[PDB]
């Protein structure tokens, strides 16, 4: 789709640079991006690969690793607390809030898998929204809950060719 | 007299040929095989068939009421599929078993 196509063009970008070090704000871009595709080791890397120069330069790099490190140890009620520390750049300013909507299914998932009976407060902590979040997962979602206990309970959700192709390859 | 000491009960019936239509060769030579029994048999077996008879046809000789010259007319006649428990699980057995054709062909 047309993430594959802005991927393109992001390397592209890094694939040439006039002495190997491109702008701050696509490096900054760059690293948002790969902090929203979980690919962490590659963001670690990128982090490191910035001069420290230019590293110390802005503080918007810094906000960026420390949301890298809050992703990295796993922190998930920490992530939303440090997404809000900072301010981010207008061209950056609607998909970075995308990007916590990611997190947010991440967190989703990390409930709905490996999670018979979750406390109510984790689960708040774990996907970011304090006691609202808690309803659609009765009302709209379906699942069952009860009070006086705060134990929320999630609930688990052209061929024959290929055959000749193999009796070809099997008979010769 | 070689064969009629191994087939006790099977006896004289006709003549085969490989070809086409009944051609005036083929009536030539039953005028020869029709002098060993009453109404010889002929089967004819075509492999190239491509129109609306039957690759395969069973032809008998007619004795033509026409004055004068009568030549003998070749009647087609039809045959059954007769076949015995035996033999027709035999040749189903060697149709169901297969095998330079490639073997998913």
């Amino acid at each position: 789709f047309s993430f594959k196509k802005l991927l393109d063009q992001c390397e592209n970008q890094e694939l040439e640079a006039p002495g190997g070090i491109a702008t701050p704000p696509v490096y900054g871009q760059l690293l948002a991006l790969y902090l929203l595709h979980n690919d962490m080791n590659n963001a670690r890397y990128l982090w490191k690969r910035i001069p420290p120069a230019i590293k110390s330069a802005n503080s918007e790099l810094g906000g960026i690793w420390s949301v890298g490190q809050r992703i990295w140890q796993r922190d998930f009620p920490g992530i939303y607390t440090t997404i809000n520390a900072h301010q981010w750049s207008e061209t950056v300013q609607p998909i970075m809030e995308a990007l916590r909507d990611a997190t947010r299914r991440r967190a989703f998932a990390l409930v709905s898998q490996a999670y018979t009976s979750i406390i109510a407060d984790d689960f708040a902590a774990f996907v970011g929204l304090p006691v609202e979040e808690a309803v659609k997962g009765i009302l709209e979602q379906g699942w069952q809950a009860d009070s006086t206990t705060r134990m929320v309970l999630p609930r688990k959700p052209q061929q024959l060719a290929r055959l000749t192709d193999y009796v070809a390859f099997l008979e010769n | 007299e070689q064969f009629k000491q191994v087939f006790k009960e099977l006896e004289f019936l006709g003549w085969y040929t490989t070809g086409g239509p009944p051609d005036p060769s083929d009536i030539h030579v039953h005028k020869q095989v029709c002098e060993i029994i009453e109404s010889p048999l002929f089967l004819k077996l075509n492999p190239m068939t491509k129109h609306t008879d039957l690759p395969v046809s069973v032809f008998e000789s007619v004795i033509d009421i026409i004055n004068g010259e009568a030549t003998m007319l070749f009647a087609e006649l039809t045959y059954t599929l007769a076949t015995e428990e035996a033999e027709r699980i035999g040749v189903d057995h060697v149709a169901r078993m297969t095998a330079e054709n490639s073997t998913v062909a």
